[PDB]
């Protein structure tokens, strides 16, 4: 997953779930990106799947 | 099986939007979005009970999909969980509306706006989009938009979440109705 396309205003909400280095299961890419952003560029990720 | 309930592809989870039928053929509606580049859609996450197969997909530009259902035993409620529909209808600004999904659950709003155009991305742009304050999140995709037992629209996408608040955008599902020829029951 690259976030450098980010930020957006606006993500689609289909549910496929990635894990951030925060805990957190992101619901899905754009979610995820947008929060790496928000974060700014602390984030990162875990793994694929749910935490 | 109703509006706002969960819905497997093989590539992730969304929310069936409404069931719709054309003579003694039932289909449903969800978010183009979710179709794209799907083939069959299941009832669990176990892939167990298979649902039918999509038979149209819109996205973007539009955001609409179309699955034929091939189960003959489930039941296909023309309700949104306990909620009755009984016709469509198109939304107006300060409409109060309702949306159901299988993440979030049930979640009130307004209409605040009309033909909004939301950019996804890489070309990803949908235009006459329906904007509301109502939340949505991953998931939600699909589901319906109702006001009363009228039915307005399909859950495309937006930001914010239902924690903090949102604005959430959805497609006209009279739009949808009129290109595959349904209608709700």
């Amino acid at each position: 997953v690259d976030c450098s396309e980010y930020p957006k205003p606006a993500c689609t909400v289909e549910y496929r779930p990635l894990c951030g280095s925060d805990n957190k299961t992101y619901g899905n890419k754009c979610n995820f990106c947008n929060a790496v952003v928000e974060s700014n560029g602390t984030l990162t990720l875990s793994h694929f799947g749910k935490c | 099986i109703s509006g706002g309930d969960a819905i497997y592809s093989s590539t992730g989870r969304c929310s069936l939007g409404f069931n719709v039928r054309s003579g003694s053929t039932y289909y449903f509606l969800t978010a183009g979005h979710c179709t794209d580049g799907a083939t069959t859609w299941w009832a669990n996450s176990a892939r167990t009970t298979v649902l039918g197969t999509t038979s149209g997909s819109s996205f973007p530009n539009n955001d609409y999909g179309i699955v034929r259902y091939t189960n003959t035993t489930i039941p296909k409620d023309g309700t949104v969980g306990g909620q009755d529909i009984t016709s469509a209808a198109n939304a107006t600004v300060g409409m109060a509306v309702t949306r159901r999904g299988s993440t979030t659950g049930t979640h009130s709003g307004s209409v605040t706006a009309l033909n909004a155009t939301v950019n996804y991305g890489g070309g990803d742009v949908v235009y006459g989009m329906i904007r509301t304050n109502v939340c949505a999140e991953p998931g939600d995709s699909g589901g319906p938009l109702y006001s009363g037992t009228r039915a307005i629209g399909l859950t495309s996408g937006g930001s914010g979440n239902c924690s903090s608040g949102g604005t959430t955008f959805f497609q006209p599902v009279t739009e949808a109705l009129v290109a595959y020829g349904v209608s709700v029951y």
